[PDB]
């Protein structure tokens, strides 16, 4: 059940949800924690504060670390797109 | 624990 949710932000604020990761073949370290109040994931509002993600904009991240993925959105640009499982 | 890693983004 994996759905795809891109997320459009403005160039002043974030996305404004929060990966955690756990720290590999059918472990999925990297989910959601939060999502800030205001914030284009709040306004989107597809994201559940469970959701573990399998890839950020076309790239699998499962293998990937958490500074990676934090780099990978870093520089994204005004959207990204994450392949995501609710909870 | 101290084996987590949370970041916003």
């Amino acid at each position: 059940q994996t759905s795809d949710v891109v997320i459009h932000r403005k160039e002043n604020e974030g996305f404004g949800f929060v990966i955690i990761s756990s720290l590999a073949t059918i472990t999925v370290p990297h989910k959601i924690g939060r999502i800030i109040d205001g914030s284009p994931a709040d306004r989107c509002a597809k994201l559940k504060v469970g959701d573990r993600i399998l890839a950020v904009n076309g790239q699998s991240i499962i293998n990937m670390p958490h500074a990676d993925i934090v780099k990978l959105i870093k520089d994204a640009g005004l959207s990204v797109t994450l392949r995501i499982i609710p909870q | 624990f101290g084996e987590e890693r949370e970041s916003i983004l």
